């Protein structure tokens, strides 16, 4: 029954005295009634005697010093199965599209350890994307993990929209997907982009949104990791997108100084690298079954080198790094090629047509990007005539990495294009040796195969 | 404008002296909850005088 | 006149009608200290967080640490009167401001009490300041312009009704001109408008009260102020306050443009407060939840499907989607947007326009920087004249600059360069235009249509500024018809695309620059 | 002030004197215990730096009263944590513990005049019934009233007076 | 200039109320303070220990 | 002014008979867990560096002997231990 | 009545009985050795402790001295018998001179003006120099900011202003020295008695001498006079001697009260304590200030909280660059920073934007050939880009100009300038009218015509 009682109101962070002989274990949920609405507190500290420091899973306004509080004695458990199929859920677990109850049979804890060292495979099959950057420079397989990372404004979310129409359609089984730290429009138009596509029956969907108190975002990308877990150990192969994974650490930032930790590095709480990690290593195929995931990751100010994207890099088995350098030409995709890199990309599983074609492309962008330093200021005309023509072949390069998307005809107007990675290896080729030194750069841009760039030249 | 404005004023300042009275004990009888017929007018009429 | 001022003498007495006398109870402490606008009190056992604290004389607080064995409030309003020893008692009440359409062409502080010395409101009963948002399965897609009147937003970086835009810059880059222009071309649009002034000083919003009063654009608009002066509580609340007023609009199927001036001095306000109430500093002295005070407020600014204002209306208004669109402000130091308060805003928001110093004092105004500036919600804006013309124009224009560098000491020239670095100059020199002077759809489009077409593609450069007046000139006295179809559909055809081809031909032939 | 850290200790002395059954001796023994602490040469101690053992058994000393290895034992604990100052926050709480368990409380009503008696019959009837307690009355005559009474139970307050009502009145503006 | 007359109109409305108010309610102290009754005072009390 | 260790359950022990050292300084009870971190009172005999057993055949390092508690980090799960174990 | 209990800097705690307890803003009095001190309360603390600001050295205070409860804060005399004295931050006569026979007293703390009340204006007001009315011209009744680092020039261009504005302005003026040299108040104040223009200055002044607490209040002494003058329905002039020195005087306090450092270190108040100064120095429909104040930029770092939060204040704000003034080009006023709210083609009208335009254009594209310039020389340019050049350093020497209280540097007599002759000179060294005359024709000429003369000479 209710037993405890609130004994401070700080921010997003409760504190409750319960009696000394029945304190609540750590990530236990506990319930209170903030007037008509129920409210629920998670359990994150022990603290003095009976004292428990929790975070509120919804709005604190209106909480009272003196309200009794229940303890449910078990952590925030959450519905998972076939029945998340199609439903659009919160942290909790409760229906947020007015379809009405989610009739579970089943609920598991959002918190569970990982895998254990003898359950791990290493089934590196190759998977296609139909993006020639990624598909040449950092190709996916099949049970890895992919990381896009990028600041601001750089082209995440609909990479991310070409990635789930082109494998997600295709694969053939269930998907989840998380909205951590979503924009509340954003998720709303996927919702109705698989309905109307009639493909939101193989999904399931948790949101966060962003306006949600600081509770619920850091405990929104671990229900999707729980429901993915489940058709995982059911032994079905299945696809997990997260919308943003920084949102989850800094959302730990937030509630860290209130539940009285000292700061560290550029403010991000100590705990970060244990708070990643325990995240992230749940993300893992086992030898039942395999779990493919596509992860954003906001980078701040597109620095690099800062500890909460610095600190993902190591998880990641692909990483494409979306870069504004790039984007402000508008040349997207925008992945830089010389800093996206994939454990797929040797020749054992490649083959060395494949490897030999990626290195190439890297070493012609790489001598570029040092030429382009000399013509700045002494000009074009003090290069050698071999430096000219490589300067000339690798910004031909630069731009034949570039393809319009069929989820991004409402930016261009344009018709999108994919590509077969058999055409993307040939049409590489073709650039660094002669076939091709006769057009112009412009009409390389956007184009589509190699096939039809000498097209858009004919009409350039 | 404003001088015709402040002719009105004046003018009111008269009119509402006798209605700011009747102001004073209808408050006073829903303050006491009770119907008063209060001997000590003088009261009244000097403070309704002399601060306006 | 005022012999009704006397019969509201009567209406004195109708307050005493409506009166009574009996008591209530409540929950009392008293003021332990008193500090910068802080106080904190003993006792409240039944304060809740969030709720207003009524002090001596019409005064009141907000609770906001409740710590055993004491309340720690913040004062909305003058606090140095307030002495240790005062009983104080609390309510049950959340804060509310007066809200409807009474407001408009008001000028009210942050609690909503008229400064404008323009008499009493008139209002629609009151609002709560603190509200959630419409969630995901309430929403509805953008799909709708809100037309700013410059040719290099609407072109760009279209803004559409429920849209979040953030304006950034450094200090006098023009970045509250572009706002109030963005106001005052919404005169007849249909659309109201709400400016929220933070942190400003008193002066500077008389002066832009006054233009918004020259021309029509007052009457369309709220203004909700809290200057310099006034408490750091009374700001940081601002904004709410402002926000709850373009709520009622977007929860009755109208549209509603909300531009919070200096969200950036919104955190510093916030700052202080939280360091007065000796809060753990985070970065850079901000407080950790710096973002979620940021982002609750923006999540406000959405559209609403239909079903959503029925059952708000409980059946008054059907088949009407209403509109919240918000328009921030945020100064950046140098250009920096790696401080924390623009990377947070930066984060939330559906995309900016940036505006820089150097473009400024090249004499590009407005400065609208073309390769960082975007719209997440781009082309579904626009009308389908500017659709079509537009996406075309900004990547473009990008991609000129880099080429400008790329040239710079280059010589010889080839054809598809000099035709690019030459187009690329005279589309710049297109876009710039002069402070209130908004351009209809019309007139934009039949300008892009002259850029996109060529017919600048001869004429000599200064002379492009005179040509794009005289174009505009010509076309309203001989093709007016035409003008009108444009502004009320928006819509483009080969016949379009013809009688547009058809003008162009016959000023280019017939008129003088 | 040392209420927060004057909580603990008060909880766990009553607790004590509940088991023992010697609540009254506790509440007349802490009571010495706060009384000495006031004295002015006894206070300059306290604010020095006297390792806390010298100075607990020089305080235990003045403390003569306090039943041996009870009331002496708390203070050799709060001389450990040097919270001998809190002796009078240690006390009071100790009796607003024994009032809640008692279930009984001082309950305040200030008036104009003098109320009739009769009223107070009533009024502590009344009181008995808004809150399930035994309650004592302490009654005050105030010139500030002017008429009718104020009742102030707790932190709860339920305004009678006119004062009140006319300044709850002029409010409408 | 019309409108801005008929804005200044409400001006002039509502500081006439706010004097006649405040100056209403210092006389009703008097008024009251000097009109206390023993039975009334008595009166008060026993209306409020019946709803309480 | 801020609590130490001064919980009701320990004051109430200490009143009764002062003199606690009469019990083994070989063990202790946890009084506060968090983020892998537990804080013990009692181990007077705890030194430097030493291991201390759990529940669950788990061990943690004392790493800050203060004047009133030990300060030991979990070398395992820690997230079911509790206060009173 | 009260007890002082802590000392601490600046900072002196009071114990008062519970029932007695002074408000905030009080002031205090307590008798130190042979002098009184002054104490203005800031908090109140639980328990009838109050937290108080000493006006004066707080050295030699013991505790446990009396402290008398005065009723009331710091007021200070207004008025005419203001005139023509030197006072202090407690209002005391601070010139040899006798008492001040004042009839009234206000109080230093006071609420700004109504939003009601404000009134606009639009009436150009003109100066002597080249740069400042050209660049940043400014109105009668608006506010103007000079900023700038340590010596470049804040207090001679200062002193132009007095010299060219309230001589030519007939009303009276009020001068504050907050926490600046002792010298240049004695330098001044001469000067004004030597001119006989002193009978029309009220002077105020709070050195960097005085201990924090002076500093700190002297600007609101400052402005309470400022503001008589203005409620009695005149035009006043008011000059600043530094506002950084009141949030500097702040910052040092800051700490000893107890609050939090933030940002670079400065009070969690600083807005509001600036805000709270600056929404007072307005012009209103009943009388007008002119306001011009220096601010010390530290380090000269632009984007430190304190110049920061200052530029929006400002109608003007004329920015001074220690990179010009090590040419030697003074005034060293920055023309691709200095702005004004006035600088508008609707009240200035279109010649004046123009050109006003044309020289911001030029010099910013001077700046972006700098950098070609210093890794390769000039004579890789275009030899467009070398008009650019040639004009842009004759526009850069030609805002050079000689000033009448400059005269003891440089010798050379001073200018002053007609609005008009400013125009007509950069049109026509943009229009390339003067394109044949050497670059140090240009320098520390007054006028256009004194640039031919001097041309001819060499
Ligand atoms: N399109 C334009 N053309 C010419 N001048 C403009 C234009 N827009 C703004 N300005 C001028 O720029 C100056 C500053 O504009 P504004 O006050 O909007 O800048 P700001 O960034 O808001 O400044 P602050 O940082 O002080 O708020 C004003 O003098 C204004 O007249
Ligand atoms: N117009 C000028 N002509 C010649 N010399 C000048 C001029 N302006 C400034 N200087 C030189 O710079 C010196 C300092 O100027 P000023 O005292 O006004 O600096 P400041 O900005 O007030 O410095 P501080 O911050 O130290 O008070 C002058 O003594 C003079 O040597
Ligand atoms: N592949 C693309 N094609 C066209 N436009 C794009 C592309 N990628 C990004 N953009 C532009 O950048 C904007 C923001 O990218 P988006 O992915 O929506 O933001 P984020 O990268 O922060 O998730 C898009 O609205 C569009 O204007
Ligand atoms: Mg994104
Ligand atoms: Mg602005
Ligand atoms: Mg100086």
């Amino acid at each position: 029954m209710a037993t405890g009682k609130i004994v401070q109101v700080i921010g997003a962070v409760v504190d409750v005295e319960f009696p000394q002989d029945a304190v609540p274990r750590v990530y236990d949920a506990l319930e209170v009634q903030n007037g008509n609405e129920r409210l629920v507190l998670e359990v994150q500290q022990q603290l003095g005697g009976g004292i428990v420091r929790t975070i509120a899973m919804g709005s604190s306004d209106g909480l009272r010093r003196g309200l009794d509080v229940k303890d449910l004695e078990h952590p925030i458990e959450v519905p998972v199965g076939k029945a998340t199929l199609g439903r659009i859920m919160n942290v909790l677990g409760e229906p947020v599209d007015m379809k009405g109850e989610i009739g579970e049979e089943e609920r598991w804890a959002i918190h569970r350890a990982a895998p254990s060292y003898e359950e791990l495979s290493n089934s590196q099959e190759l998977l296609e994307t139909g993006i020639k950057v990624i598909d040449l420079m950092a190709p996916f397989a099949k049970g890895g993990k992919v990381g896009l990372f990028g600041g601001a404004g750089v082209g995440k979310t609909v990479n991310m929209m070409e990635l789930i129409r082109n494998i997600a359609i295709e694969h053939s089984g269930y998907s989840v997907f998380a909205g951590v730290g979503e924009r509340t429009r954003e998720g709303n138009d996927f919702y109705h982009e698989m309905t109307d596509s009639n493909v939101i029956d193989k999904v399931s969907l948790v949101y966060g949104q962003m306006n949600e108190p600081p509770g619920n975002r850091l405990r929104v990308a671990l229900t999707g990791l729980t429901m993915a877990e489940k058709f995982r150990d059911e032994g079905r192969d299945v696809l997990l997108f997260v919308d943003n994974i920084y949102r989850y650490t800094l959302a730990g930032t937030e509630v860290s100084a209130l539940l009285g930790r000292m700061p560290s590095a550029v403010g991000y709480q100590p705990t970060l690298a244990e708070e990643m990690g325990v995240l992230q290593e749940r993300i893992t195929s086992t030898k039942t079954g395999s779990i493919t995931s596509v992860q954003a990751v906001y980078v701040p100010a597109d620095d690099l080198t800062d500890p909460s994207p610095a600190t993902t890099f190591a998880h990641l088995d692909a990483t494409v790094v979306l870069s504004r350098q790039i984007a402000s030409l508008g040349i997207y995709p925008a992945v830089d090629p010389l800093d996206s890199t994939s454990r797929q990309l040797d020749p054992l599983v490649v083959g060395q047509e494949h490897y030999d074609t990626a290195r190439g492309v890297q070493s012609i962008l790489q001598r570029y990007q040092e030429l382009k330093d000399i013509i700045a200021i002494l000009g074009m005309d003090e290069l050698s005539e071999e430096d000219k023509l490589v300067v000339a072949r690798a910004r031909k390069i630069q731009r034949f990495l570039s393809q319009p998307f069929f989820v991004a005809e409402v930016f261009t107007g344009s018709p999108g294009k994919y590509v077969s990675l058999k055409d993307t290896i040939r049409g590489f080729k073709g650039i660094m040796e002669g076939e091709y030194d006769h057009l112009p750069e412009q009409a390389f841009y956007m184009v589509g195969s190699i096939e039809e760039a000498v097209e858009k030249a004919k009409k350039l | 404008a404003q001088a015709e404005i402040e002719a009105e004023r004046k003018r009111a300042r008269e009119e509402l002296r006798k209605q700011v009275a009747i102001l004073a004990v209808a408050g006073a009888e829903k303050i006491i909850e009770r119907s008063v017929d209060e001997a000590a007018n003088s009261d009244i009429v000097d403070k309704l005088v002399a601060e306006l | 006149m005022q012999l009704n001022s006397t019969e509201i003498s009567e209406l004195i007495k109708q307050r005493i009608a409506q009166f009574n006398v009996v008591s209530e109870a409540h929950n009392e402490g008293t003021i332990v200290s008193v500090s910068d606008g802080v106080i904190r009190i003993h006792g409240l056992a039944d304060a809740m967080q969030g709720e207003m604290i009524s002090l001596p004389g019409n005064r009141y607080a907000i609770a906001l640490n409740l710590e055993r064995d004491s309340v720690g409030a913040v004062v909305m309003g003058p606090y140095a009167d307030l002495a240790e020893g005062m009983k104080v008692k609390a309510t049950g009440r959340i804060l509310e401001v007066p809200v409807g359409r009474g407001l408009l062409g008001r000028v009210v502080n942050t609690l909503g009490a008229p400064i404008d010395g323009k008499g009493p409101l008139d209002h629609d009963g009151f609002s709560a300041v603190e509200a959630i948002a419409p969630g995901v399965i309430e929403r509805q897609s953008v799909d709708q312009p809100v037309q700013t009147g410059y040719k290099a937003v609407d072109s760009m970086i279209p803004i559409g009704r429920g849209q979040r835009e953030l304006i950034i810059g450094d200090r006098q880059t023009g970045k509250t001109a572009l706002a109030i222009d963005a106001i005052i071309n919404q005169r007849d649009s249909g659309i109201k408008a709400i400016y929220v002034a933070i942190g400003q000083k008193a002066s500077t919003i008389s002066n832009v009260v006054r233009k918004l009063e020259e021309h029509g654009a007052l009457a369309n608009t709220i203004v909700v102020v809290a200057t310099a002066s006034e408490s750091a509580a009374l700001q940081y609340l601002a904004p709410y306050a402002g926000a709850a007023m373009g709520e009622y609009f977007r929860d009755r199927g109208e549209d509603a443009l909300i531009i919070y001036d200096d969200l950036s001095k919104q955190a510093v306000a916030y700052r202080q407060i939280s360091l007065l109430l000796r809060r753990p500093p985070g970065r850079e002295a901000f407080p950790g939840d710096v973002f979620y005070l940021h982002s609750r407020l923006l999540e406000r600014a959405a559209r609403v499907n239909a079903e959503y204002v029925e059952a708000f209306t409980k059946g008054e208004v059907k088949g009407k989607t209403g509109s919240l669109t918000a328009l921030p402000i945020i100064e950046t130091q140098a250009g920096d947007v790696s401080a924390f308060v623009p990377t947070n805003v930066i984060s939330i928001t559906d995309g900016q326009i940036f505006l820089e110093t150097n473009l400024f004092n090249a004499g590009i105004r407005p400065a609208v920087n073309p390769g960082i500036s975007v719209s997440r919600v781009g082309g579904a804006a626009q009308t389908k004249i500017m659709k079509k013309l537009s996406g075309g124009i900004r990547t473009a224009l990008a991609q000129y600059r880099e080429l400008a560098a790329f040239s710079q000491f280059a010589s010889d020239l080839d054809d598809a360069t000099r035709k690019q670095l030459d187009h690329g100059q005279k589309v710049t020199e297109l876009l710039k235009q002069k402070q209130y002077a908004p351009m209809s759809v019309a007139q934009q489009s039949l300008v892009l249509f002259a850029a996109e077409r060529g017919y600048l593609a001869d004429v000599e450069l200064s002379k492009i500024g005179s040509f794009e007046a005289a174009l505009l000139a010509y076309v309203d006295r001989d093709h007016a018809p035409l003008m009108q179809e444009i502004n009320q559909t928006g819509g483009y055809n080969d016949e379009i695309e013809g009688k547009l081809k058809g003008i162009l031909d016959s000023f280019k032939a017939t008129q003088s620059w | 002030e040392f209420i927060t850290v004057a909580r603990p200790y008060a909880k766990a002395a009553f607790d004590f004197a509940v088991e023992h059954q010697s609540v009254e001796r506790w509440q007349d023994m802490l009571a010495f215990a706060a009384e000495v602490t006031k004295n002015e040469q006894m206070a300059e101690l306290l604010s020095g730096a006297l390792a806390p053992e010298t100075l607990a058994e020089s305080f235990i000393a003045v403390a003569g009263e306090q039943l041996d290895e009870n009331g002496q034992n708390l203070i050799r604990v709060m001389a450990e944590n040097g919270r001998l100052n809190a002796l009078p926050d240690v006390l009071e709480q100790f009796i607003h513990l024994r009032a809640v368990s008692e279930a009984t409380a001082e309950v305040d009503v200030i008036s104009a005049a003098a109320l009739s008696e009769q009223q107070l019959a009533k009024i502590s009837a009344a009181m008995e019934k808004r809150l399930s307690r035994k309650v004592k009355l302490n009654a005050k005559i105030d010139k500030s009233v002017m008429a009718g009474v104020i009742i102030r139970a707790g932190d709860m307050v339920i305004d009678g007076s006119v004062r009140g009502r006319l300044e709850r009145l002029a409010d409408v503006l």
